[PDB]
RNA sequence: GUCUCGAGCCCUAGACAGCCGGGAGGUGAGCUUAGAAGCAGCUACCCUCUAAGAAAAGCGUAACAGCUUACCGGCCGAGGU
């Protein structure tokens, strides 16, 4: 698991709580 | 119907021409509401939203010419 | 290593010792597969290519015979088409298709005229300044098209001044 | 050509390739120059929007334009380099 995946996965969740298989990771969260 | 950047910068300076070597020789000068006023004019041109990130592009034409900034 | 083939619902393909016979809308397109201990089959509706070695030569037919066999198909639904347009400078050439080959007169102003001829079924069919070579096996039409542009060439001479002939200008 | 073996690195958080889409503005960087606007030459090579996008890597133009290349996204699906 490379760290920019990582940072951005976290930024998904940061634009939720307020690549596609990055935004499904994300809403699994 | 705006003029562009490379225009507007020697209006309120006072030279006409920029240096036979970029950023190493210094000849024109600004200050901190000399750019606050450029950043008014342009909106259609700019892709900003804030009025702050629209000042970091007037920036950017300057230090590239041999201006220094008080 | 082994590769199944779903043939369409247009589609029907029959097998008799090692000649594979594709039928269809179209057409019907036979075919002759060899190679050292690969088997093709159809089990009831499946094209199976199966063979018990895995070595790079054996692998480079497998893959071979896979398109053979999806290109027979498109065949015989949809079919094959090459477009060709006829080009001139200073000498009005006429291509006329005659019974089972295409003839070319009056290449760059020869009394004696250039035929061709058509491989098996295919259909070459001339719109005046544009022609169609169409047809279900991909082995007759390709060829019949590439026999109709390598009908004008021309070793003689500089190609670059002298470019008259026809052209493929679509490939499928 | 083909066979066997080891090594580092990438990959279902979707690799490699291919096909599609996008390839943005401040801005034609500035100087040189009648002119040069990614791409004659000198020097710099900076920041916005964003999922990306070079002060432009290769061609192309008298110059634009055009075509791509880095770079992002999609399709696909297994190993790849
Ligand atoms: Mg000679």
């Amino acid at each position: 698991i490379p760290e920019w995946k990582q940072e951005e996965v976290d930024a998904i969740v940061e634009m939720i709580e307020s690549r596609n298989t990055l935004l499904e990771r994300a809403l699994d969260d | 119907g705006v003029p562009p950047t490379a225009e507007l910068i020697k209006d309120e300076a006072g030279f006409e021409t920029g240096s036979g070597e970029p950023q190493e020789d210094f000849v024109a000068d600004l200050s901190v509401d000399q750019v606050k006023q450029i950043a008014e004019q342009k909106h259609p041109d700019l892709l900003s939203y804030d009025l702050t990130n629209a000042a970091k592009e007037v920036v950017g034409t300057c230090t590239s010419l041999g201006v220094t900034i008080e | 290593p082994r590769v199944e083939l779903e043939i369409p619902e247009d589609v029907d393909a029959e097998q008799d010792h090692l000649d594979i016979t594709v039928e269809g809308d179209n057409g019907s397109v036979t075919r002759r597969l060899w190679y050292p201990d690969i088997d093709v089959s159809v089990d009831g509706d499946t094209v199976v290519i199966e063979s018990d070695e895995d070595n790079a030569k054996t692998m480079s037919t497998i893959g071979t015979f896979q398109s053979h066999i999806e290109n027979m198909f498109h065949g015989v639904t949809e079919g094959w088409e090459y477009g060709m347009e006829v080009f001139y400078s200073h000498f009005p050439m006429q291509v006329n298709v005659e019974g089972d080959e295409v003839v070319i007169e009056n290449f760059l102003g020869e009394k004696a005229p250039r035929r061709t001829t058509i491989h098996g079924d295919t259909d070459v069919e001339i719109d005046g300044e544009e022609l169609t070579v169409s047809g279900p096996d991909i082995e007759a039409v390709g060829q019949t098209a590439a026999d109709i542009e390598q009908l004008t060439r021309i070793n003689d001479k500089d190609v670059r001044v002298f470019q008259d002939g026809v052209y493929i200008t679509r490939k499928p």
